């Protein structure tokens, strides 16, 4: 048995060989009941959205937008004193991204159906880092590290407006 | 290699959750229509087609039994566990005549809010009609505490008993041999169980229930009374409330029996503090059921010379009437389980009906009496369970004809004898089941059109045609007369219904006698009537479930099954399942008029209030009498004016009985389309359904067809008992509840 | 307004089966004690009441004649919250259940045991269509345009 | 007496005539299916309806068809 | 044959010589229808909890964390630390130990070759060869049971006799 | 726990667990905001 390097005492997950960010950390073995493409993809995507929210409340606490609606230094504050209409509009304009960035297949069962798609390659590159592919691998890296704790960030960033409510800081 | 058990006989593995249906023969290949699904649950617990052994089946029904129990145990563990922590036990105890009993209290969800009613005791919730209160008085339970560790011993229980199950299934199942001991399990159900039981609840009452409640009844309060175990290491604190015990047990062990009179009494009547029976007489009573159950245990051979064997007991009992008499009964009760089941159901529902009778004719509980909501439900429920109960027995017994019946062991036995001469019998009960309908029910009729004519003189009633139940009243006099004269060891009645004193707690009556006249006679008829065409259906299921003058080989056809054919004019419902479906009918019938004629006869002629001055006024104010005896006094006097308190409880705490009310005559409608229909129009009708699916590409792989004809026939006789069952339910608790 | 009903906010039998509702449960409230459970209970039901009532009041509802809110479904946008608006949500939500059934038994109906995956769910499949149905109405207008959503003359006929 | 019809999707397998409970079908010899043989209906006059004979029968929709008709007390089961 | 903790006893046939802290003590035969894995598990997390609890509520007796909340006996403490949410989050990572302890647990079960109780933490060593990891597995098993028996015999004298440290 | 979690991926098992999850969050959306005749917005 070869048993998991990041959990020693678990057996190695399957599914997750040819990866760029395998520690062998699976206990709960997700990778063998949901496609192991649609888990990275949406890892890379809760991770890319974490890491812009994270820097969205380190700065709307610190500049925000001349106005009566932005004046709240408290995202979740501001998440309510903005309104509706300024929040739809985010909503729509990330579903016409979605819509255009998968090219129309959306869904668990669509995506990946006919491969050739690799995971969280949107192909957006155009001030060229990655083109050396020594460095490439190390830009993956770093990229996931920073989504997963830019997910725990968010969540602790939100929970503490919610159970002090003034702001960051 | 024990002789009794078989170890590890079965693997402990979940394999066998993962592939439903792996118990049957037919169902294990796997559901290609949605008949399937039904049949799975249908075959379930039918152990005999899952298994060609009758250890087998033994074994599975022990293992079933034990669930059984556990399921139970943790039943008993919530209602201890509710009535410590969600309960006003506390507040009742100190308050029992003034503060209703509630073990239930619902979340503020939905505006569900106002069920929790002013049942008093600074508490809202439910108000409980199950009697925990008075049962758990009586036990000399004062605290919640108690309470909580009764439910904890109960989960304990309860987890002892799936414990149990699993290790006699699948590490030591007991071998064939072991289940036939049946003079072994008498000699142990008789003495063990039940005599030391007895005998294990008389000390319990004696030494912790008696002293506790002379202590309650005498105005202690339940903080400084004394813990139950102090009663036992203090000889003191007994001995003041009952100044026998200072001789200790020198009186039992020298037969001066005498001395113990202090606590073993035989007074009859009812306690006038708490309205219920002296728990003094109640000890005894067990006590005395203990002896005579253990020397009845010592009564059947089993591994000594001593005893009787039940084989030569059955077959010396022949006569010149009975041919061989009862040879080959003791092979058809040791080797066929659906027998037993037919005895023990057909008995237990008949000694269910009994408890309920005597429940509130002898009030055991304190300020149980007075709790009418509490003596209602306790009777209903017991007669309906007791009802179900016999409708079981008597499928079983057709299960056993059908199935387990063998004709060359039964060769002039006496159920050979029985079966030969069915037509007698069939038609006999047949003449005397219209003489009873005939009768009873036209001179309700009679009374109702005569009293529509405007000829009040042509009745059946008292001041009319008068039918005195004279048998019935002779019986009331000859109980009321002995205390002293044929009970002359007795100081009052058994019951105060046969006659006696008005016996009040807190202004309201406990117990009365029961005056018997025209209107009783009228409704005990129908009791015979409807109970006669009940046991006509029943038997008529028994008795022709293996042939008939229709079908020669209905045995050949099965137990269930729907039909032989259109042909012979219509072959609909001959099964002897057929006939436990229209005796659950029947039995609906019979159980709702015996419930509604206690509730009306109770409500208008025993309870009720006693003024100062001795004055009783009831309830309804004794219109039993003058208003039962005609179909239109039922309708309205009864019906329509015990709804009220049910259509007007809408935007108070008894809502509930109101939405429950409508939903079960939803159902009970309901249940009209599966009896009154046929499987063929809903077939042709989920074939255009299909047709719309399959034009979606939505039709399932699993065929969709509709349930089989037997099947839509159960569907439709549970949905109409439950229908019918919870609107008196709703009536009855709701009527009760709020007067 | 509409149908000769009026605003709840200026119907004077509203007010009074707010103000009945309230004297009721505070007759109630009176029978018990201090700052006991009961008080408490019943102080949250009177707080709810009015909460509802207010909200009921300040919510472009028409009352009758009986001081209940009338609901306005003629398909006007103006009392579109009443109806039209949870008219969309349930479509939604019953459209996305329908989708993911049907995309199910569409799924494991060209497996080797059809029948044996639709009372044995396979949880994996099951999970990865039905988070896959917020797109049913997209999903929808893209498979009846290339006929995949319809049936021709292999579905069976009776015999007239 | 009711009437009884076989028709030429017989595949001779005998399920109708050994559930027949009053001896109204009998296997005759046919050249129409591998078995050889065919039902047959010779003594409709006991025919009783009871329709055991085409809940017997593997053939698609059939190949004994029962006709309820005229009641005998032959057909109507009448022991009396 | 006569186990060797109870003398007059037979083995208890499931415990021959092969597990750490072995000296055939199973007179109710718990090991004849239960895994021994799966009980070497429970007895080594009993353990492991049980030192924990003790040497926690021998401190926490002594010294006190800042704060009024923290002010309280080890008798007490249950009550307040539930109120304050003090518990609550041990509860949160000792269920997620415990989801993980699932998964380990099962694929023991299961094959694996996970020793029972072997998480594989060890940030110093202290355990060099087979020997020395014997010898502590033993000292860890012994030391676990006398911990167990001591929080017992702990909090029943507590609640007995509402006394500081020395609960006598 | 191969053949337990098949036993759980059962209709019975799954439809109940499917129901109570739902039950469950339609009470606490009507708990969290009762009284909820119209649309919020
Ligand atoms: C077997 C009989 C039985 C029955 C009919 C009930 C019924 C009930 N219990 Mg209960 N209970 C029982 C046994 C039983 N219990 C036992 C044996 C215990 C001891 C462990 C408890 C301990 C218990 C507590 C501690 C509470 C209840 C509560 C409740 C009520 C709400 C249940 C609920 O929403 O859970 C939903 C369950 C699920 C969604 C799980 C699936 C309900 C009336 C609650 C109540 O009344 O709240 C006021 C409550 O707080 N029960
Ligand atoms: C004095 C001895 C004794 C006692 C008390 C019982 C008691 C019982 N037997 Mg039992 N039985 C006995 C001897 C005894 N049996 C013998 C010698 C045989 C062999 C012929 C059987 C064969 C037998 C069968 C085949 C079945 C029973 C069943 C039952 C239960 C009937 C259900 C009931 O009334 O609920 C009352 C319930 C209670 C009062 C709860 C408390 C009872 C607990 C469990 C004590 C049980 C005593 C037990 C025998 C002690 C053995 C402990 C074990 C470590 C050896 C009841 C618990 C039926 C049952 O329900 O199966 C489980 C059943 O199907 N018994
Ligand atoms: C000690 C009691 C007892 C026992 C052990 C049995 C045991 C058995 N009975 Mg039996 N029976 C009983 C009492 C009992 N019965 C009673 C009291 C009646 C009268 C109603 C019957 C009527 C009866 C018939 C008519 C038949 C059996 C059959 C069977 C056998 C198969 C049972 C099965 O698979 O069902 C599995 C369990 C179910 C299918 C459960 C169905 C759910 C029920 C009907 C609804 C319950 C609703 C419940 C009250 C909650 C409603 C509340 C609502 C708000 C939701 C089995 C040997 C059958 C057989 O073939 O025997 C060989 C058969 O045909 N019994
Ligand atoms: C109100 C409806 C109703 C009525 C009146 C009956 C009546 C009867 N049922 Mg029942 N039954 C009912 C509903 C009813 N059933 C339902 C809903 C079911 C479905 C489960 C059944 C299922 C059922 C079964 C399965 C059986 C019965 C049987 C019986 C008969 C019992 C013997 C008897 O009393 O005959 C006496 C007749 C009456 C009491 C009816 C009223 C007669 C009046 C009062 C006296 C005579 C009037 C006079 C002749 C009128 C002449 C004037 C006229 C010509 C103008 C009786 C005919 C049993 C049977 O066959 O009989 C033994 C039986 O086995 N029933
Ligand atoms: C079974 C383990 C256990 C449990 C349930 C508790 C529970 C409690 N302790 Mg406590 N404690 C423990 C072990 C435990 N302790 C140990 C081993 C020590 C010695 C360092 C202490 C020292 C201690 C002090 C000094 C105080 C408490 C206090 C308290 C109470 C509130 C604050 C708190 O949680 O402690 C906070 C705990 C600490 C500051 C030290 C804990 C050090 C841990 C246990 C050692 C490392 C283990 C590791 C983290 C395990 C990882 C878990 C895994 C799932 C990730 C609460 C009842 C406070 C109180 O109210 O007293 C009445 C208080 O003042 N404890
Ligand atoms: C399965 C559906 C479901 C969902 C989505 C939630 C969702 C929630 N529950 Mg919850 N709950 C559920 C079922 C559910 N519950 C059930 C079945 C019970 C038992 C009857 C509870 C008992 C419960 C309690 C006791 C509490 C929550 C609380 C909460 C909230 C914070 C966690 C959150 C809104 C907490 C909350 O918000 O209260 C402040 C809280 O204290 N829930
Ligand atoms: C089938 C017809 C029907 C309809 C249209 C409604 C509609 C309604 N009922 Mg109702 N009800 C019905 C049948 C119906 N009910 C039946 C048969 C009963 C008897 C059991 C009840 C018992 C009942 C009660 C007891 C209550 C309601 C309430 C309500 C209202 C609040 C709904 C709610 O919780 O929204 C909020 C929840 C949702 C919108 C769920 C969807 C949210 C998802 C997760 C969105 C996610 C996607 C983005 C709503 C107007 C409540 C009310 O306030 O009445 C005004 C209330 O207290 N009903
Ligand atoms: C009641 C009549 C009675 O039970 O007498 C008892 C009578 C005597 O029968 P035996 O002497 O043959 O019974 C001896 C043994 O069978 C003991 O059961 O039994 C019958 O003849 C049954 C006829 C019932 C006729 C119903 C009227
Ligand atoms: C920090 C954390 C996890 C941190 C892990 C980190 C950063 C490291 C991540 C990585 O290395 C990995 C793993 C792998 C790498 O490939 C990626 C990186 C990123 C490098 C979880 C916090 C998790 C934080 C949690 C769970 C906090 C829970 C708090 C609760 C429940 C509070 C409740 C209360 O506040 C209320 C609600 C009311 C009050 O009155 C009472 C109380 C009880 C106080
Ligand atoms: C709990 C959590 C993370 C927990 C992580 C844990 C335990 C990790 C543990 C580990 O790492 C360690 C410790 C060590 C590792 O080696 C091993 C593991 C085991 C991996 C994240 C929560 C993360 C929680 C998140 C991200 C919540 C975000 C909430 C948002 C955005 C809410 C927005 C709103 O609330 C407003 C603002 C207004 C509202 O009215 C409307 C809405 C829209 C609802
Ligand atoms: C409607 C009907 C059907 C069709 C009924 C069917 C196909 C039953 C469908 C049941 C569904 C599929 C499952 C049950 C759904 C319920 C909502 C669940 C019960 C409610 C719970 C609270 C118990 C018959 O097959 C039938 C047969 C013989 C006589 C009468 C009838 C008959 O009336
Ligand atoms: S279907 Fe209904 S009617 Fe036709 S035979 Fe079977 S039972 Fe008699």
């Amino acid at each position: 048995k070869v048993f998991s390097k990041s959990v020693p005492f678990l057996l190695k997950p399957a599914g997750l060989d040819g990866m760029v960010g395998d520690v062998g950390f699976d206990p709960l073995g997700f990778a063998t009941f949901i496609d192991i493409r649609w888990l990275r993809e949406a890892e890379l995507k809760n991770g890319r959205v974490a890491m812009l929210a994270f820097l969205g409340f380190i700065v709307q606490e610190f500049i925000r937008l001349p106005g009566d609606l932005y004046s709240e230094p408290n995202g979740v504050k501001a998440f309510f004193q903005v309104g509706p209409q300024p929040l739809l509009q985010i909503f729509l304009f990330c579903g016409f991204l979605e819509f255009n960035m998968h090219k129309g297949k959306l869904t668990q069962v669509d995506m990946f159906e006919d491969g050739k798609r690799e995971p969280g390659n949107f192909g957006f590159d155009p001030l060229g880092f990655g083109k050396d592919p020594a460095k490439r691998e190390r830009y993956a890296l770093a990229e996931l590290k920073n989504g997963r704790l830019a997910m725990i960030a968010i969540g602790g960033l939100v929970h503490h407006a919610l159970v002090t409510g003034h702001a960051t800081f | 290699k024990s002789t009794i058990v078989d170890f590890n006989p079965v693997e402990t593995s979940f394999e066998k959750w993962a592939k439903p249906g792996q118990f049957s023969r037919t169902l294990a290949k796997g559901p290609k229509t949605t008949t399937w699904i039904w049949n799975l649950h249908a075959d379930a617990h039918d152990f005999d087609i899952q298994t060609n052994s009758l250890q087998e089946v033994s074994r599975k029904i022990f293992s079933a039994h034990f669930g059984q129990l556990a399921v139970i145990f943790l039943w008993l563990s919530g209602m201890h566990f509710h009535g410590a922590y969600f309960s006003n036990y506390s507040a009742w105890l100190t308050n029992p005549t003034s503060t209703k009993p509630s073990a239930q209290i619902v979340w503020p969800i939905v505006g569900q809010e106002v069920l929790n009613a002013d049942v008093g005791g600074n508490f809202q919730g439910i108000q409980i009609t199950s009697g925990f209160f008075q049962l758990w008085r009586a036990e000399g339970i004062t605290s919640e505490v108690e309470l909580y560790w009764t439910a904890v011993g109960g989960l304990v229980a309860s987890f002892l008993m799936l414990f149990a199950g699993w290790f006699h299934y699948h590490k030591a199942a007991p071998k064939l041999e072991w289940f036939q001991n049946v003079e072994s399990m008498l000699n142990h159900h008789l003495a063990g169980l039940l005599g030391l039981g007895s005998l294990s609840w008389a000390g319990h009452q004696i030494h912790i229930a008696l002293p506790i409640n002379k202590l309650l009844d005498l105005g202690v309060s339940p903080e400084e009374i004394p813990l139950p175990y102090e009663f036992i290491l203090n000889r003191d604190l007994i001995a003041q409330l009952y100044p026998s015990f200072n001789k200790g047990l020198t009186p039992f062990f020298t037969l001066n029996w005498g001395e113990y009179s202090d606590f073993l009494t035989f007074k009859g009547g009812l306690n006038p503090v708490t309205g219920g029976l002296w728990l003094t007489d109640t000890a005894h009573h067990h006590l005395a059921i203990a002896v005579l159950f253990i020397v009845a245990g010592h009564m059947y051979k089993t591994n000594w010379f001593l005893g009787h064997s039940i084989k030569t007991i059955l077959e010396a009992h022949k006569g010149p009437f009975t041919g061989e008499g009862h040879k080959g009964l003791y092979e058809v009760l040791t080797t066929s389980w659906h027998a037993q089941l037919a005895i023990n159901l057909a008995l237990f529902g008949s000694l269910s009906i009994i408890v309920a009778h005597h429940m509130y004719a002898m009030p055991p509980y304190p300020y149980i009496a007075i709790d009418y909501p509490t003596q209602l439900s306790l009777f209903t429920h017991h007669v309906w369970i007791g009802g179900f109960c016999i409708v079981g027995g008597a499928a079983h017994g057709a299960i056993f004809f059908v199935r387990d019946y063998n004709a060359a062991n039964n060769y002039n036995n006496l159920i050979d004898r029985v079966i030969r001469h069915r037509d007698a019998i069939i038609s006999h009960l047949n003449w005397v089941c219209i003489f009873l309908g005939c009768h009873s029910f036209g001179l309700y009729v009679h009374n109702d059109t005569m009293r529509a004519l405007g000829r009040s003189q042509d009745l059946f009633s008292d001041n009319a045609i008068a039918l005195k139940p004279i048998f019935a009243q002779f019986i009331q006099n000859l109980h009321t007369l002995a205390p002293g004269s044929t009970a002359p060891n007795a100081l009052t009645t058994v019951s105060y219904a046969f006659g006696g004193d008005v016996i009040s707690v807190g202004s309201k009556i406990a117990m009365m006698p029961i005056s018997l006249g025209t209107a009783d006679f009228l409704v005990h008829h129908i009791h015979a009537f409807t109970i006669h065409v009940t046991v006509l259906i029943l038997l008529k299921g028994v008795l022709y479930s293996r042939n008939s003058r229709l079908i020669p080989d209905k045995a050949n056809l099965g137990f269930r099954f729907p039909c032989d054919g259109p042909g012979r004019g219509g072959t609909c419902q001959v099964s002897a399942w057929d006939h436990v479906f229209l005796g659950l009918f029947w039995m609906y019938n019979s159980i709702s008029i015996v419930i509604f004629h206690f509730s009306w006869k109770m409500q208008s002629d025993v309870w009720g209030t006693v003024s100062p001055t001795g004055a009783v006024s009831h309830i309804t104010g004794g219109n039993f009498a003058q208003s039962s005896i005609t179909i239109n006094g039922w309708l309205r006097d009864f019906l329509w004016s015990q709804a009220a308190q049910v259509v007007q409880s809408y935007g108070s705490s008894l809502s509930a009985y109101g939405l429950i009310f409508l939903g079960a005559h939803f159902i009970w409608a309901f249940s009209l389309m599966f009896l009154f229909s046929g499987r063929g129009y809903w077939q042709e009708l989920i074939e255009s359904i299909v047709w719309a699916h399959n034009k979606l590409k939505v039709a399932p792989s699993i065929q969709p067809r509709a349930l089989s004809i037997t099947q839509g026939r159960a569907v439709g006789v549970a949905h109409y008992l439950l229908g019918g069952i919870g609107t008196t339910w709703a009536f009855f608790l709701a009527r009760i509840i709020s007067v | 307004d509409i149908g000769g009903l009026n605003p709840c906010k200026d119907s004077e039998v509203f007010q009074k089966r707010l103000a009945k509702t309230v004297k009721k449960l505070e007759n109630r409230l009176k029978k018990y004690e201090e700052g006991t459970p009961p008080q408490i209970a019943i102080q949250q039901q009177i707080t709810q009441t009015k909460q509802r009532f207010t909200r009921y009041a300040d919510s472009n509802l028409l009352c009758g004649n009986d001081g209940l809110p009338h609901l306005i479904t003629d398909g006007r946008w103006s009392h579109g919250s009443e109806f039209l608006l949870p008219s969309i949500l349930f479509l939604y939500i019953s459209g996305w259940i329908g989708w993911v059934g049907r995309k199910y038994i569409r799924t494991v109906g060209q497996t080797s045991n059809p029948t044996e995956k639709e009372i044995i769910i396979d949880v994996p499949l099951a999970i990865s269509i039905m988070t896959s149905g917020f797109l049913w109405p997209f999903a929808a207008w893209q498979e009846f345009l290339s006929g995949d959503l319809i049936a021709s003359d292999e579905t069976i006929t009776t015999s007239p | 007496s009711h009437t009884v019809k076989i028709y030429d999707t017989c595949i001779g397998c005998t399920q109708c005539v050994r559930a027949c409970p009053t001896d109204v079908l009998e296997m005759v010899p046919w050249d129409g299916c591998k078995a050889g043989q065919i039902a047959s209906a010779p003594r409709t006059e006991d025919c009783v309806g009871c329709k055991r004979c085409e809940t017997a029968c593997p053939t698609d929709f059939l190949s004994v068809r029962v006709y309820l008709g005229g009641e005998t007390t032959r057909s109507l089961g009448l022991a009396y | 044959e006569k186990s060797k903790a109870v003398p007059f006893l037979p083995r208890p046939a499931a415990l021959d010589g092969s597990v750490v802290g072995d000296v055939g003590f199973d007179p109710v035969g718990f090991t004849s229808w239960l895994p021994l894995s799966y009980l070497q598990e429970a007895e080594i997390k009993h353990c492991r909890i049980a030192m924990l609890a003790t040497l926690g509520w021998i401190v926490a007796d002594f010294v006190h964390l800042p704060g009024a909340v923290h002010e309280v006996s080890s008798l007490a403490a249950h009550d307040v630390a539930v109120k304050s949410g003090a518990l609550a989050q041990i509860l949160i990572w000792t269920s997620i130990a415990e989801a993980i302890s699932v998964i380990a647990i099962s694929q023991m079960l299961e094959g694996s070759g996970r020793q029972p109780g072997d998480f594989k933490f060890d940030p110093l060593n202290f355990a060099k060869d087979e020997k020395s990891l014997k010898k502590m597995q033993l000292s860890e098993l012994k030391n676990g049971r006398l911990a167990m028996l001591a929080f017992s015999g702990i909090v029943t004298q507590a609640a007995l006799t509402g006394h500081a440290f020395p609960y006598m | 726990m191969k053949d337990f979690l098949k036993y759980l991926s059962t209709a019975p098992v799954l439809l109940t667990a499917w129901l109570t999850f739902t039950a469950g969050f339609v009470i606490e959306i009507n708990r969290f905001y009762p009284d909820a005749l119209t649309f919020p917005f």
